[PDB]
């Protein structure tokens, strides 16, 4: 399933991921598009704060969501 | 709408599982399956 995370600057990533993928590992996927080390990225969703030890499905992320990035 | 886990862990919970989040589903599970 794709879901898209959008920057402040404007710009939307869009991912190819899966429900049980941890956000340690879509961080990895983020510095595979864009170049950001993965321990400078914080991940938002639902107004909360993503857990490196947590996953997707740990927050119900679905096909066509959309999260965003503070740097 | 908002399946919070019944345990109180203060993450959300999948709605397809037991209403409960992918870390507490295994440990509940392995009791459950074992009684
Ligand atoms: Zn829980």
């Amino acid at each position: 399933m794709q879901i898209f995370v959008k920057t402040l600057t404007g710009k939307t990533i869009t991912l190819e991921v899966e429900s049980s993928d941890t956000i340690d590992n879509v961080k990895s996927k983020i510095q595979d598009k864009e170049g950001i080390p993965p321990d400078q990225q914080r991940l938002i969703f639902a107004g909360k704060q993503l857990e490196d030890g947590r996953t997707l499905s740990d927050y119900n992320i679905q096909k066509e969501s959309t999260l965003h990035l503070v740097l | 709408g908002p399946m919070l886990c019944s345990t109180g862990c203060g993450f959300y919970g999948n709605p397809r599982t037991n209403g409960m989040c992918s870390v507490c589903y295994k440990e509940h599970l392995q009791r459950q399956q074992n009684s």
